[PDB]
This record gives structure tokens, C-alpha cells and sequence, in this order.
């Protein structure tokens, strides 16, 4: 019943600071070094910092030394990680981690993490454009040029669900996100049937609808 | 600086298989080596620590061996909730700790060529001032496939971006979308657009193409 | 106590070719005095996490100290190569201990340039782990013997560091201390 719960994530502009926080329970927080390890969006894992069981020693990965300060409070059973002068390439999920009773660090219990998105990109809703068709056919929508993430896409207000593939987003040169969702349908239906994708972006209060109809 | 490399970076296995992942260290790290399991969207969970000894609550079909620079993780009899990505981690240099790049294990199944579709830019998109051409590869296995954009019989590189789905729950296949991101002004300058796909389940490559216009 | 004060705050250090060693036994090792100094530019530990140091028992403590220039400090670790890790101070491949270093252009850089600090530039073979070599054999870099006389393809093996106060971030003097451990025990912290 060991449990860790990160807080304080979100979008931060390059240069400015952000402070993360972890509330820990289910073990004697008193005597267990605590670490922060981060995972870049489509990448792998990188240790960031460690603080000892009492706070006497703190150590940083040499790539965040002098920018990040780690700290803790044993009465609050919480852990902190102040990030200063953040760079754009440091967007990732940040996990707090309980050490495991060995002479060297090992990562015993992780917890689920807080996302940190570093980008100067202004909030924007997505433009939606159709991808239209002409045996078995395929059609879709391109959801383009939006920040921040997420967007969610359904088809026919949820009537069509089987055969949908909504793809992972791609962070493009602009700093904005772009995505497409496609559907594969019997071909015979393209004439009578109607296919309409709905897109929804809560952080811009945009609900946009587009109808995908064959061309010429 | 101490670098960890793992092999192979992709692995397809069936349930009931002996599975072997290897980690390799740029130098002797003795046996301060740990292994993690991560599933998509979840956090990493510890499997093996100090090279060889097992975490509590971890099934005994996991084992890790070796020391020095070469280490192994073994699933002696694969089970269905083991399909995940596995990492190693050296903890010798401790104000310089490093991980592997990861090895993903997915579900092995009968090979399936992709269905190729191509989407010229929309009428509405060109009105705004950019054109995007999407090439869709649909419900294929294995994950590993090649997509080349040819525009006027001239290969393109570096303005295509792509995404791929996780292995599907039901049919255990992948689907991919290559997106060539351009400009309306530059879209005009060329007339024949194509997207060539190479895959194992394709005896020879498949090209799908359109002419701007017609 | 264990005499870390005499090791780190020591007024003079050795040239890296003649690195100095002090045995440490039968005392209490107080690392809290090291942790507090955020003046140390390097502080890595091998075999043990530096946070767990005041909590441990050490067998064969040694504290090696010397001076090198900054962008050479990275050769003070297992499995390195370069002039320092091959011709001056070579850590083994199973090293257990801590390597601490700090910029010291404040004390070892002199107006105009401090040449007391030296290093070996040539050697007929690589150092063995923890070997100290203070010889001044002229180095036979040629095919014809040297007869102990300096010249073309006959080099004095030791060279000087030019520590002007005006040096780069990477050409400045660094003081390094290497704590060698083992895990009866005569050294334990609180
Ligand atoms: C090197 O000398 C300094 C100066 O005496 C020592 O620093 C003192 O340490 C105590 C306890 O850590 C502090 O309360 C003092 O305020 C410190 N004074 C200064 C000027 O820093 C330091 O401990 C010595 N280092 C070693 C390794 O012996």
C-alpha cells in the first residue's frame, strides 16, 4: 500500500520557473532516499536528482545541476523539486521515486507522474480538414495546428467506433500539435451513409464538426 | 559517463516462449544492475535488482543473470500480461545514473500486409495557405515497415513526419500515418505525388499516387 | 574524528604525476562537512550512493590528492583514458570510493602563471591501477637511443601547467581528492 502522488505539472514558458510536489504515504518516509526520474514524451528514462533520507545531502544529474533544487519536509511527508530556468527540450513526465534499501540507488516504487510541457506556444484550437475517399474504403480527418494537448476525436457522435484509428499527435516545427484520425468502412456505404467526425479540445473550449464526403 | 545499450530493440513473442533480453554496459559496472517493466501510459515497475535477485511480488518466471558488462533478463515461460517495454539501469556511478534505451516485446501473429491509402490535401485546407498529404498504412503486422514519398519521381526526406498506433488489443496489428507537411504555394510547383510502401508481407512494393488536379 | 580537514583544506597539493596518499583508519568519518560545501564542482561515488556515506563502515580508506586542469577531471574515473588516466593516476575498473574536485584558480593560479604543477606527458607503457611514477628517464620517442640527453625524439617526460589567472573555464587548476574504500572496520561515520 505504498503510494506517491505527484502535483504541480502543466505548461510553463521557457526561462520561467515551475515547482513540482509529491505527497507520499504507506511507508516510513523518514528513512528512504527520494529521487526524481523523468521520461521525455516519446523517449526513455533519465534520473534527475536524489535527496537523502533526512535532507542532509542532495545530488543532481550533471545536466540539471545548478538549475534544479530538490527538497523535502518529513512532517508533511511531501517532496519538492523546484525547476528554474527551464529549457524547451525538457518537456516530459516527472516521477517521484522511493529508494529501495541498497547501498546504491534503486527505484523501488514509482507512482504515476506529472506532465510538464515547456513551450512558448499560445493556446489555439485545432483546424479540422477532411480526408475524403473515392471493396473496402477508408476516410478521415486531419486535426491540425493546436496547443496544448489533448484533443479527442470520435465519429458520428460515437455511433462508429470499430475501425477507427486516431493516431498519436506530432509536435511540429511550429510548436503546435497536429494529428489525424481515419476510419475504414465498407466501400458500398460511401454513397448513402454519412460520416462525420467530431473533434473536441477542452483547453480552448472548441467543439468542431466536419463532414467527410467523397469528392469527384 | 557510462552508456547502456540493449538488444534487440524490438521483440515479437508468443505465449509460452523463452524470452531473452540483453543489456550491455560501456564498462564494468560489477553487478549493480536493475531491470524495469513499463506498459504504455503506466509507470515503470521494478523486476530485478542487483543483477540477479528478484523483487517481492514479482513472479518467478523472471530471472536476471550476468555481471561485469553483459547482463540478461529471461522470461522462462512467457505469459500474456508480460507484453511490455523492458529497461535496464546501471547504479554504479551514482551521481551519474543511466538507463537502457528499452526493448519492447509485442505479440507475435500471422503476417498481414498493410492496406495503403493516400489523401491529397483538402479543398478547404488549400484555401487557408498550407497543404498536407497523408499516406495511411492500415492494419499490418509486423510493426516494421518503410514509407518513401516520391514527388515527380524525386524522393523526399525531412518534411515528412509520422505516427504509429500501439499494437491493437483485438487483432494485434499496427497502423501508420505519414504526413508530408508543405505550403500551398510550393504544393503548386509539382503535379505527381506518390507514397511508396515496403513491407515484409508485400511480395514487391506498393505505390499509391495522385496527380494534383484531374 | 577522521582528518578530512587536513586533506581538503590543505594549503599545498601535489602535482598529479606525484599524487599524494594518506591512509585513514581508527576514527569517525564525518562527511556532513563535505556535503555542506556547495563549493565542490565534482562529487561522484562508485559502489555506493554518496547519500548513504554517514551510515556505513569502511575498511581500507585512502585519500589521494593532486592538481590537474579542469577539462581533465573527467579522466578521474574507472575505465577512462587520456594523458592523466594513462600516465599519471589510473583508477581500477572495480573502484569503490568517491571522487571530489573543485576549481581552485583562487589559490593555485598566480599572476603571470604558476608552473609548479606538473604532469607526465610520455610513458613507454600505461600505469597500472594506483601506480605512482616519479621517474625522470628521458623518453625515447625515436628509434635511436637517447643516452640521457635531451633533443629531437628524446623528451623530458614531465611538463608544466600554465596557470594564468586569465585562463579559460576549462584550463584552470582543479584540486582533486579520491576516497578509496572497501565494503574488521576501522572507519565509520555517525
Ligand atoms: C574547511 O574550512 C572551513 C572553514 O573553517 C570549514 O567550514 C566550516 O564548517 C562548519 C561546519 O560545517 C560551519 O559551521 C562553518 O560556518 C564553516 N566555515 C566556513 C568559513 O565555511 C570546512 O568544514 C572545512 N572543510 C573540511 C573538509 O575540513
Amino acid at each position: 500500500q505504498v503510494q506517491l502522488v505527484e502535483s504541480g505539472g502543466g505548461v510553463v514558458q521557457p526561462g520561467r520557473s515551475l515547482r513540482l510536489s509529491c505527497a507520499a504515504s504507506g511507508f516510513t518516509f523518514s528513512s528512504y532516499d527520494m529521487h526524481w526520474v523523468r521520461q521525455a514524451p516519446g523517449k526513455g528514462l533519465e534520473w534527475v536528482a536524489v535527496i537523502s533520507y533526512d535532507g542532509s545531502s542532495k545530488f543532481y544529474a550533471e545536466s540539471v545541476k545548478g538549475r534544479f533544487t530538490i527538497s523535502r519536509d518529513n512532517s508533511k511527508n511531501t517532496l519538492y523539486l523546484q525547476m528554474n530556468s527551464l529549457r524547451a527540450e525538457e518537456t516530459a513526465v516527472y516521477y517521484c521515486v522511493k529508494d529501495g534499501e541498497q547501498l546504491v540507488p534503486l527505484f523501488d516504487y514509482w507512482g504515476q507522474g506529472t506532465l510538464v510541457t515547456v513551450s512558448s506556444a499560445s493556446t489555439k484550437g485545432p483546424s479540422v480538414f477532411p480526408l475524403a475517399p473515392s471493396g473496402t474504403a477508408a476516410l478521415g480527418c486531419l486535426v491540425k495546428d493546436y496547443f496544448p494537448e489533448p484533443v479527442t476525436v470520435s465519429w458520428n457522435s460515437g455511433a462508429l467506433t470499430s475501425g477507427v484509428h486516431t493516431f498519436p499527435a506530432v509536435l511540429q516545427s511550429s510548436g503546435l500539435y497536429s494529428l489525424s484520425s481515419v476510419v475504414t468502412v465498407p466501400s458500398s456505404s460511401l454513397g448513402t451513409q454519412t460520416y462525420i467526425c467530431n473533434v473536441n479540445h477542452k483547453p480552448s473550449n472548441t467543439k468542431v464538426d466536419k463532414k467527410v464526403e467523397p469528392k469527384s | 559517463d557510462i552508456q547502456m545499450t540493449q538488444s534487440p530493440s524490438s521483440l515479437s513473442a508468443s505465449v509460452g516462449d523463452r524470452v531473452t533480453i540483453t543489456c550491455r554496459a560501456s564498462q564494468s559496472i560489477s553487478s549493480y544492475l536493475n531491470w524495469y517493466q513499463q506498459k504504455p501510459g503506466k509507470a515503470p515497475k521494478l523486476l530485478i535488482y542487483a543483477a540477479s535477485s528478484l523483487q517481492s511480488g514479482v513472479p518467478s518466471r523472471f530471472s536476471g543473470s550476468g555481471s561485469g558488462t553483459d547482463f540478461t533478463l529471461t522470461i522462462s515461460s512467457l505469459q500474456p500480461e508480460d507484453f511490455a517495454t523492458y529497461y535496464c539501469q546501471q547504479s554504479y556511478s551514482t551521481p551519474g545514473v543511466t538507463f537502457g534505451p528499452g526493448t519492447k516485446v509485442d505479440i507475435k501473429r500471422t503476417v498481414a500486409a498493410p492496406s495503403v491509402f493516400i489523401f491529397p490535401p483538402s479543398d478547404e485546407q488549400l484555401k487557408s495557405g498550407t497543404a498536407s498529404v497523408v499516406c495511411l498504412l492500415n492494419n499490418f503486422y509486423p510493426r516494421e515497415a518503410k514509407v518513401q514519398w516520391k514527388v515527380d519521381n524525386a524522393l523526399q526526406s525531412g518534411n515528412s513526419q509520422e505516427s504509429v498506433t500501439e499494437q491493437d488489443s483485438k487483432d494485434s496489428t499496427y497502423s501508420l500515418s505519414s504526413t508530408l507537411t508543405l505550403s500551398k504555394a510550393d504544393y503548386e510547383k509539382h503535379k505527381v505525388y506518390a507514397c511508396e510502401v515496403t513491407h515484409q508481407g508485400l511480395s514487391s512494393p506498393v505505390t499509391k499516387s495522385f496527380n494534383r488536379g484531374e | 574524528l577522521c582528518p578530512f580537514g587536513e586533506v581538503f583544506n590543505a594549503t599545498r597539493f601535489a602535482s598529479v604525476y606525484a599524487w599524494n596518499r594518506k591512509r585513514i583508519s581508527n576514527c569517525v568519518a564525518d562527511y556532513s562537512v563535505l556535503y555542506n560545501s556547495a563549493s565542490f564542482s565534482t562529487f561522484k561515488c562508485y559502489g555506493v550512493s554518496p547519500t548513504k556515506l554517514n551510515d556505513l563502515c569502511f575498511t581500507n580508506v585512502y585519500a589521494d590528492s593532486f592538481v590537474i586542469r579542469g577539462d581533465e577531471v573527467r579522466q578521474i574515473a574507472p575505465g577512462q583514458t587520456g594523458k592523466i588516466a594513462d600516465y599519471n593516476y589510473k583508477l581500477p575498473d572495480d573502484f569503490t570510493g568517491c571522487v571530489i574536485a573543485w576549481n581552485s584558480n583562487n589559490l593555485d593560479s598566480k599572476v603571470g602563471g604558476n608552473y609548479n604543477y606538473l604532469y607526465r606527458l610520455f610513458r613507454k607503457s600505461n600505469l597500472k591501477p594506483f601506480e605512482r611514477d616519479i621517474s625522470t628517464e628521458i623518453y625515447q620517442a625515436g628509434s635511436t637511443p637517447c643516452n640521457g640527453v635531451e633533443g629531437f625524439n628524446c623528451y623530458f617526460p614531465l611538463q608544466s601547467y600554465g596557470f594564468q589567472p586569465t585562463n579559460g573555464v576549462g584550463y584552470q587548476p582543479y584540486r582533486v581528492v579520491v576516497l578509496s574504500f572497501e565494503l574488521p572496520a576501522t572507519v565509520c561515520g555517525p
